[PDB]
Parts: structure tokens; C-alpha cells; sequence
């Protein structure tokens, strides 16, 4: 009912801030595993800043995000980023040949994307990338999951946390009711999908760890942004 | 037949069957050592647990048992204010944490658990479901038959969804409210791995091999 216009919605925010697999026209770059190759390094900084501005976007287009105090809005999208790039990317993985693919089509596989960055947590998001082909997720799931994911009323310095757990309620019956609907045999799929963010929540976190070690190994590496893009 | 596979009752049983020198170190110590000596105990109670294989027993609980642990506490500390009351009894302060290193884990658990917990009343029953959901944990590594826990974990998840429908028909989103603690439950639980360098428990005796024995005799 007004579900529905919620996960319509939902699924056209996403659609709208991440192509999906199936439609991008990919392009690439023998090597071995290194600590880090700058050059590829500078590709996937640059990506992930665009991706950062587009997950913004994203929650801007998230019904009720913006009538949401603008200090809130700026400590959820701080708080879910990398949990939202994590996941955005993971599900951009072909496993036959075992690369992710970007927003500009660039696909790079284990190796390249373990230069590019991953480092040590390389084998830890190809695995949350596989771990997430059974749910077969669609376009709407995966926006629900980041929005379920994002608009998260546990993150501390919350003004009112309680309009968040407010506005996540919708999120989470949409996300029960949609699932189980295209998978009407199988209703464990429902808590199986929203536990991922689970294991989401303890990769971003590692990855966070890596994320300040990267800010010191490269001068001027990721300059902060959601603060000041939200304000604008 | 829901219930039928994981009786919420039974799990219910297992909680409260495990129910329950002083500074912040020592009591956090002594209240973990013992609970985790009552913690195959409670496990053993958790239908299906003991028949799945032994080293695989092992497995499930040295990968949760923090997490079982905090979540214990969590829900015990919904009374209390400002604090958490440890297994021993005793009330520990925020001030106290701070005290000793771990202040930003406790206001993590007292603002993000327990008083979310709170706030919805999760009753001992949900609880106790939750902690089985984390000990059938299907990502561990090592498990012999992972599809196995994964199963029983999704018994769990059937299980305490048809309970919330039951007890709680106004709130059809009750399951989900719930479960969206296990998520944070694995932060702090993550969190409180790096303070294990001070504070010592079971003698230092390493985890997984006091847990073999436990389970063994
Ligand atoms: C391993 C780790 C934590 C290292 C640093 C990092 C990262 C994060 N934020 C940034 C912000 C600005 C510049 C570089 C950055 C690099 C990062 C980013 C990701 C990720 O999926 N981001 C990402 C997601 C999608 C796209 C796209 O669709 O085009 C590009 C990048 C995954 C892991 C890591
Ligand atoms: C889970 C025990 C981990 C102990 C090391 C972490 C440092 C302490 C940080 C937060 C304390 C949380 C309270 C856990 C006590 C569990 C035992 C009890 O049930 O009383």
C-alpha cells in the first residue's frame, strides 16, 4: 500500500546513485600482490569519493532523511559510509571471474583490488561478497538494506535518536514484506538479508582501522566531505 | 511446528537455569570467569546444541561467548542505572569504566543495549533467543557442518518471530526491532576483544582449551 510506494521509492533512490552489474559496459586496468600500487590506488580513491557523494545523494532521497536535523544527518552518513560503499561494492562481484566492478565500469579482480587498497582486508570482503549471492538481492533490497543500514538510531551524538528509530520502522516491515514476497517458501531470508549488516558493521570497521593507516602512508589521502557536502 | 523444532520455552529454561580485593579490573574478571564457567552449561540446555558434532561445540562458543556474555549482562543492567550489575552482583559506574580504559565500551553497552532492551522491554524469553542466534553462529571458522548451525540458527529465527507474533500482536515489527541489537552486540563485542591484554580472565588459561575441558568432561 504505502509500503509499496516505499520501496518504489527506496529502489529509485538507489537505482538513481548505483547502476547496477548488469548494465555496465566494463574496462580494466602480469601482477602479484604488493602493498599497494599507488597508480590504482589514485583510480579507487576517486571512485570511492564519487560513490561517497552519490551515497549522499542517496539519503537525501530517503523519505524523511532531510526533514531529519541537519547535525543527524551529517552523523548517520558519517557513521554509514564505508558500510554503504562495503556493500555497494560487494554486490558489483562476478564470481566467475572474481572481480568487482565500479560505477564507470572499471572491473578489477582480486589481486587489483587487494593493490588498490583492500590490503589485508582483501579476502575479508570478497568473502562478504560471496556470502551475499544466496540472498539474490534486486535493485530494492539493496537500497532497503542500505537505507535499514544508514538511517540507524544507535549511533552516539544523535540529537533525536528516537525520530531515527522512527524513521527506520517503514524500512524494516517494506524490506520483511518484500523479501518474502519474491521468496514465498523460504522466510528465514528476511532476518538472514537484515543480519548481514551484521558482518557489514564488523568489516567497515576494520575498515575504518585501515583507513586512518592510508591517511598517514599517502599525504593528503581522503580529505573529509559528507560535513561539509551536507551543509551546501 | 515452529516452536516444535526450537521451543522457546526450553531455551527460556537454559537462561534462567545459568541465571545468576574489589575494583573495576578484579570485579569485571571474577563476574566473566564465572559466568563463563556456567556457559556450557547453558549451552548444553539449548536444543540441539549438544548434538551437534563436539569440536565443532568448541567452535561456536570460543567464537561468542563475549558476545553471550555482554548480552547477559545487558539485559540484567535494564534495572540498574548509569551502570552495569556484573553476575557477582555488583554494580559497576560509568565512572568506574572510565576508570579503567573501557569507559567508551560501557556507554556503547548502556546506550546502545541496555537501554535499548529497556526502552522495548525485550523479556527474558527474546534474550535468551538472541544469545542462541549468536551461539549458532554459521560463519565461524573451522565448523565441520556449518549448514548444520546455519539450520538452527534459522529454527531460532523462526522460533522467536512466531513468539513476538504471539505474546506481542501489536508489534509486527517486534523481531526485527530485536534483532537490529545483534549487530551492535558484535561491535562492543569486538571492541572489548582489545582490553583483554588487562584484564585477564580464567587465569589466563587460553579460552578455546578451558572451553574443550568444560565440554570433554
Ligand atoms: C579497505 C578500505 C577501508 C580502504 C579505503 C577505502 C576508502 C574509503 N573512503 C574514501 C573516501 C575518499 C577517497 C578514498 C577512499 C578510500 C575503501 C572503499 C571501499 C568501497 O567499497 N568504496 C567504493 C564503493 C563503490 C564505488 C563505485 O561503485 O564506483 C567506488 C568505491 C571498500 C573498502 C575500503
Ligand atoms: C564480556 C567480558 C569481556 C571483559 C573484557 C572487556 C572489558 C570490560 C568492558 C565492558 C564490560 C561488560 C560487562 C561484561 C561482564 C560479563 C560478566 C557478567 O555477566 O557480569
Amino acid at each position: 500500500p504505502e509500503v509499496g510506494e516505499l520501496i518504489e521509492k527506496v529502489r529509485k533512490a538507489h537505482q538513481e546513485t548505483f547502476p547496477a552489474l548488469c548494465q555496465l559496459g566494463k574496462y580494466t586496468t602480469s601482477e602479484q600482490r604488493v602493498s599497494l600500487d599507488i597508480d590504482l590506488w589514485d583510480k579507487f580513491s576517486e571512485l570511492s569519493t564519487k560513490c561517497i557523494i552519490k551515497t549522499v545523494e542517496f539519503a537525501k532521497q530517503l523519505p524523511g532523511f532531510t526533514t531529519l536535523t541537519i547535525a543527524d544527518q551529517i552523523t548517520l552518513l558519517k557513521a554509514a559510509c564505508l558500510d554503504i560503499l562495503i556493500l555497494r561494492i560487494c554486490t558489483r562481484y562476478t564470481p566467475e571471474q572474481d572481480t568487482m566492478t565500479f560505477s564507470d565500469g572499471l572491473t578489477l579482480n582480486r589481486t587489483q583490488m587487494h593493490n588498490a587498497g583492500f590490503g589485508p582486508l582483501t579476502d575479508l570482503v570478497f568473502a562478504f561478497a560471496n556470502q551475499l549471492l544466496p540472498l539474490e538481492m534486486d535493485d530494492a533490497e539493496t537500497g532497503l538494506l542500505s537505507a535499514i543500514c544508514l538511517i540507524c538510531g544507535d549511533r552516539q551524538d544523535l540529537e533525536q535518536p528516537d525520530r531515527v528509530d522512527m524513521l527506520q520502522e517503514p524500512l524494516l516491515e517494506a524490506l520483511k514484506v518484500y523479501v518474502r514476497k519474491r521468496r514465498p517458501s523460504r522466510p528465514h531470508m528476511f532476518p538472514k538479508m537484515l543480519m548481514k549488516i551484521t558482518d557489514l558493521r564488523s568489516i567497515s570497521a576494520k575498515g575504518a582501522e585501515r583507513v586512518i593507516t592510508l591517511k598517514m602512508e599517502i599525504p593528503g589521502s581522503m580529505p573529509p566531505l559528507i560535513q561539509e557536502m551536507l551543509e551546501n | 511446528s515452529a516452536n516444535e523444532d526450537m521451543p522457546v520455552e526450553k531455551i527460556l529454561e537454559a537462561e534462567l537455569a545459568v541465571e545468576p580485593p574489589n575494583d573495576p579490573v578484579t570485579n569485571i574478571c571474577q563476574a566473566a570467569d564465572k559466568q563463563l564457567f556456567t556457559l556450557v552449561e547453558w549451552a548444553k540446555r539449548i536444543p540441539h546444541f549438544s548434538e551437534l558434532p563436539l569440536d565443532d561445540q568448541v567452535i561456536l562458543l570460543r567464537a561468542g561467548w563475549n558476545e553471550l556474555l555482554i548480552a547477559s549482562a545487558s539485559h540484567r543492567s535494564i534495572a540498574v542505572k548509569d551502570g552495569i550489575l556484573l553476575a557477582t552482583g555488583l554494580h559497576v559506574h560509568r565512572n568506574s569504566a572510565h576508570s579503567a580504559g573501557v569507559g567508551a565500551i560501557f556507554d556503547r553497552v548502556l546506550t546502545e543495549l541496555v537501554s535499548k532492551m529497556r526502552d522495548m522491554q525485550m523479556d527474558k524469553t527474546e534474550l535468551g533467543c538472541l544469545r542462541a542466534i549468536v551461539l549458532f553462529n554459521p560463519d565461524s571458522k573451522g565448523l565441520s557442518n556449518p549448514a548444520e548451525v546455519e539450520a538452527l540458527r534459522e529454527k531460532v529465527y523462526a522460533s522467536l518471530e512466531a513468539y513476538c507474533k504471539h505474546k506481542y500482536p501489536e508489534q509486527p515489527g517486534r523481531f526485527a526491532k530485536l534483532l537490529l541489537r545483534l549487530p551492535a552486540l558484535r561491535s562492543i563485542g569486538l571492541k572489548c576483544l582489545e582490553h583483554l591484554f588487562f584484564f585477564k580472565l580464567i587465569g589466563d588459561t587460553p579460552i578455546d582449551t578451558f572451553l574443550m575441558e568444560m565440554l570433554e568432561a
